[PDB]
């Protein structure tokens, strides 16, 4: 997977 | 025995600050289950955020940004989406609570 | 917003060869992917009201996602139909039933 | 969108 603060 | 909170909302933040989530999400064919509905879902919302205010939790998962079907679109193209809107996202997302 | 009750299953259909299923198919060439209200292209328009499809347990609503071990979900409308009649008399579908509650 | 009778 990929995580990402938005 | 499978149910699933959807709703569709509109976030607005302003150039300084960020919409306040993280999102998670990427195999390649993907098949939407009513457990693991898409790919990109929210890993965590900062409480009282742009984006926790507008009503948006944990677990969410993302159905539509802006529009444009997301179930099952890669982590990367989604978030370049979510940046194309620029200060709002208009966003349709589910919650299974099964 | 809306909750959904999703529920799946599998049916199947037998008929005399002088008879109808009992069912009208409706459904959608570009881009289709499932949400949650809709999983499938196709789904029962309606079910006659003591047929075979009534007494097999389909309803009105019910989407189709698997046509004789064949996978739907995406299928066109004449194609599935040809589906359907490729089996004859006999009838194996998958069926997702989405039931809508306000929220 | 299409429909049937079966």
């Amino acid at each position: 997977e990929a995580q990402t603060r938005l | 025995d499978y149910i699933i909170k959807e709703k569709t909302v509109l976030l607005q933040k302003k150039d300084s600050e960020g919409f306040g989530f993280v999102l998670r999400g990427a195999i390649e064919e993907f098949t939407p289950t009513p457990a693991f509905p898409a790919l990109q879902y929210l890993e965590s919302v900062d409480e009282g955020g742009v984006a926790w205010r507008a009503g948006l939790r944990m677990g969410d998962f993302l159905i539509e940004v802006n529009g444009q079907n997301v179930v099952k679109v890669g982590h990367r193209q989604v978030v370049n989406m979510i940046r194309q809107g620029g200060n709002t996202l208009m966003v349709k997302v589910v919650m299974v609570t099964r």
